[PDB]
């Protein structure tokens, strides 16, 4: 009853059942052992727990024993590792008296972490560990453990012929969720007490990461809302009693709960992409669709080349020219499954070694996938960079020259996109010949294309556009894009007469020439 | 590594 | 009925605590209190648990106190902090389940329509804390969380019990007691704001108005302005303190105690008394966030010539630019000039012309013997501060000693050079807007560094030029007389100076020391020998 876990069905099958299928004598000569420790790990989920039964259902074994937390604890001197013994006296019994021909044993450990890891929990924990592996050997017994933290379970557990047998499992998911949901709603859909405004299917795809105490708390939540309507309190304890003949239960008591009075405990998957394009892409001359359809070029290459699994690029230009949405914009046109960016934002007051660890970290992660797409940004900043001297971090240095060149594991692909503004360090430093290929953002230079960028933005209405062509359409211009809107938005502030002449005095000031 | 310093103790009392 | 017939909310005297406790009132009574029928039919369970947190002298007690008044039931039992513990082993769970057994015996008698029973646990922190994190020395503490939690949800079910937790650390408390059916509701107590801070005052003064004790010149809405940042508890001791002020009054003691019994029935208390307590009795728990701004402002502005105008002007302009647009959040400015020029004073009076929110100042003073870490990190928590605000506004002040920088060699830190380059070009969360103001006396070296281009806009502050100006100054300040007046006009206004208003004023307080024949000579000399300069 779960699935994306067949092959590690399988996997577990193959590990440990798949030699149990031969009678006693072939194996005795053969002398061969029997797995006798599986650990499970996951977060929570009735996932688990159906397995352990799913367990104890397909082979020929006793009711299976099942510890729920620490029971075993006492008060008293002793008793705590008393309850232990009890435990394999069935077991030990069926050994001594059938010996071989004896059947399995299964045992389950719920939330095995608080008993194992303070005389009663070392003693505890010695007692377990000499019973299930001691003088006397036991192999017809089996000891099953579920855990959602295993950094805190005993690393003496772990050695082998004790627990020998890891497993991750993985959390309930949309469906499940859904079903749980209409069992709980069912009470209020047979009463006729719920609006019909509301949309299961949209609830269960908005909340995410929410366990069954939630998602019960997210519904009695949404059920108070109604009944408050009906309250007429604040001056005393009296209420309506009129309204009380009727109460339904609409969409929206349902959504204000979810992000005023409950939240989730896990977490929540956040992005902020938009921050790297606030004002989108508007297309004022050529050079956009060259890029465009330079970087078309490289995502196809890497996607269908036999011999160069990994490609990278660079991207140049002068400052305020916008290189870093240029980047994101191909990087989302790209269309893979994993898509990262790695900024110096994210990295302030860190030190060399931990700025190593974080791209090492990312470059990890991406490794496992199919088929990637990385872009690094602010390469000047990321290895801090000053003229005087000139002064700067080495590690970090050496550890991108390194990077640029490692190829992933057989069979997977890897793009590299990195944007920077000064070429001639790079080129001296001697990494500008580690790169693949490069790419030139320029600014704009003539007056039309000026025009048109202002007409795309529309700040400015016709009358002053005749003046604007007028004083510069008969001249060249060097001025970045961010600039422009800065200048745009500084010059809009006074008032109307002025605006034109204060536009055009700022412009003659950021006028240049390459 | 410095060895860590010494710690007092709880005491508990029984009745018989 | 459940609920007391005479109760009503404003007989409890609570302050400004509206909202927290509809909130309660919505999420915990409302339940109880519709027909069974209704309820029945729905077949929902019913909240047992509460926990109130919040800094010291909130109201939590008083809040729990008037809620267990508000409900008729049995009288509510209290657990005084930790008086749970003995030294004889198993006692403790002995009281622990002595507290809920008289509850379970009643639900077991009359069933699901029996009554209810509340049970109030102060200092809730000293008794539950981690089992896992705890003391080795007993296990004692163990046991007793282990009691608790089966006694609060076991295999058996009680349904008829509230119970009622107040703390000061809400972090230690263990995780698995802060779950839907023992602790579900959880709510934060705060300082309260200018309405509250008003009916806060006005609860207290009550009686005072009522038998004709205080004077009409007191304004409770000015009193509720100064009081910034103050508490509950606060509000009351600068109520007490007044009190006591006014009534010494007509006590002489210090040989032998004595009252005067025919003047002392006559008694009034004045709005001077508030004013002085509030200056020598009580000062905030909570450090002001206001910034002390008369220390950077030490002698005020004078407007001694145009340039004072245009520079406020333009930072009004900046001002507004940055409160009313949406394409730029982030904006950054630059105010350089000539050393004594008083670029911190006018930077400072920029700043508190605006009505922003949220205001401060980022200076080196606070940073002595500081290592290229920590300046790291105050500034990363500064910066953190103010992107909660919806608006914001930050000064830094004098860069060139926030690095380090020396001539020789030269020397400075980079790691926070490159900070500093780095937070000039981060914009803060959606929807919320910044400002920063940077001041320095050497903008060659800024400019060396390529950090000039960070930054978006320049503003120079010149230093007096003309001799008509020094006249002015002089006027303005007022030191000399008009004889002294001429004969320096005699020789200044041939030529040109160049000096700073901070250098002016050091001159004069050295000039004011000499004999009244010499000091206009001592002047003087003063301004030309060190007058040499462009
Ligand atoms: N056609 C366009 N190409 C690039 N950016 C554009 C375009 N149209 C609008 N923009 C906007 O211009 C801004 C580009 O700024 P961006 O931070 O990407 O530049 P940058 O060259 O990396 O800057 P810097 O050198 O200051 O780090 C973004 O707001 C982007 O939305
Ligand atoms: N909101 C308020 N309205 C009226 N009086 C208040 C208020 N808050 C505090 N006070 C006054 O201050 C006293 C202190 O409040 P209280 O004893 O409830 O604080 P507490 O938060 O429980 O204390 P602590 O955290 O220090 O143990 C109250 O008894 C009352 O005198
Ligand atoms: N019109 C004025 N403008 C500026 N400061 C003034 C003015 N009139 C008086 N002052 C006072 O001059 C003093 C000098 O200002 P301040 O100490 O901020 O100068 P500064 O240029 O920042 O100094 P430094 O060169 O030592 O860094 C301040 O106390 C300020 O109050």
């Amino acid at each position: 009853g779960i699935g994306g876990l067949d092959k590690e069905f399988s996997d577990i099958f193959r590990r440990a059942f798949a030699s149990r299928v031969f009678p006693p004598e072939i194996v005795e000569q053969m002398g061969c052992k029997h797995v006798k420790g599986i650990l499970l790990y996951g977060p929570p989920g009735c996932g688990k727990t159906l397995l352990a039964r799913q367990i104890g259902k397909m082979l020929n074994a006793r009711e299976p024993k099942v510890v729920n937390g620490p029971e075993i604890l006492n008060k008293y001197v002793g008793e705590s590792e008393a309850n232990i013994r009890k435990l394999f006296a069935d077991a030990e019994e069926e050994q001594r008296r059938l010996g071989a021909n004896s059947g399995l044993h299964i045992i389950i450990f719920d939330e095995i972490d608080a008993i194992c890891k303070t005389g009663v929990h070392d003693t505890v924990v010695n007692q377990l560990l000499s019973k299930i592996d001691g003088v006397e050997q036991l192999n017809n017994i089996l000891v099953i453990g579920m855990t959602n933290r295993p950094d805190l379970i005993d690393e003496a557990l772990l050695r082998p012929g004790r627990l020998e047998v890891k497993m991750e499992i993985g959390l309930p998911d949309e469906k499940g969720r859904l079903q749980i949901l209409h069992i709980h709603t069912a009470r209020m859909r047979g009463h006729q007490l719920l609006s019909a405004d509301v949309d299961i299917k949209e609830l269960a795809v908005e909340t995410k990461n929410f366990s069954g105490a939630e998602l019960e708390g997210l519904v009695r939540a949404a059920q108070s809302t109604a009944m408050n309507r009906h309250i007429k309190a604040s001056t005393k304890v009296e209420v309506d009693m009129e309204k009380a003949e009727s109460l339904q239960v609409t969409r929206g008591d349902f959504l204000a709960s979810l992000e005023n009075d409950i939240k989730p405990a896990f977490g929540t998957n956040q992005e902020d992409y938009a921050s790297y394009i606030m004002n989108g892409i508007i297309k004022w001359g050529d050079p956009v669709t060259r890029v465009l359809d330079d970087g078309e070029l490289l995502v196809q290459q890497t996607k269908n080349s036999d011999r160069t699994p990994l490609v990278s690029v660079l991207l140049e230009g002068p400052p305020h020219s916008g290189k870093t949405a240029l980047a994101a914009k191909i990087a989302e046109e790209s269309n893979f499954p994993f898509i990262k960016i790695c900024s110096p934002d994210k990295m302030i007051g860190f030190s060399e070694t931990a700025k190593c660890q974080a791209m090492k970290k990312i470059f990890d992660d991406a490794y496992k996938s199919q088929l990637s797409c990385v872009v690094v940004d602010d390469i000047e900043r990321l290895l801090d960079y000053v003229p005087i001297g000139p002064r700067f971090s080495n590690l970090v240095l050496q550890a991108l020259l390194v990077l640029l060149k490692k190829a992933p594991p057989q069979g997977r692909k890897l793009l590299i996109i990195g944007t920077t503004s000064r070429k001639d360090v790079l080129q001296e430093m001697e990494m500008l010949n580690a790169f693949s290929t490069t790419i030139h953002v320029p600014n704009i230079a003539t007056g039309e294309q000026l025009l048109e960028a202002l007409e795309l933005l529309g700040n400015f209405k016709d009358k002053e556009r005749t003046t604007i062509a007028q004083q510069v359409k008969g001249k060249k211009v060097w001025i970045g894009i961010k600039k422009l809107l800065m200048l745009i938005e500084m010059s809009l502030q006074m008032d109307p007469e002025y605006r034109v002449r204060k536009f055009l005095a700022l412009l003659r000031e950021e006028g240049a020439s390459p | 590594m410095a060895e860590d310093a010494d710690m007092r103790n709880e005491l508990e009392e029984m009745q018989r």
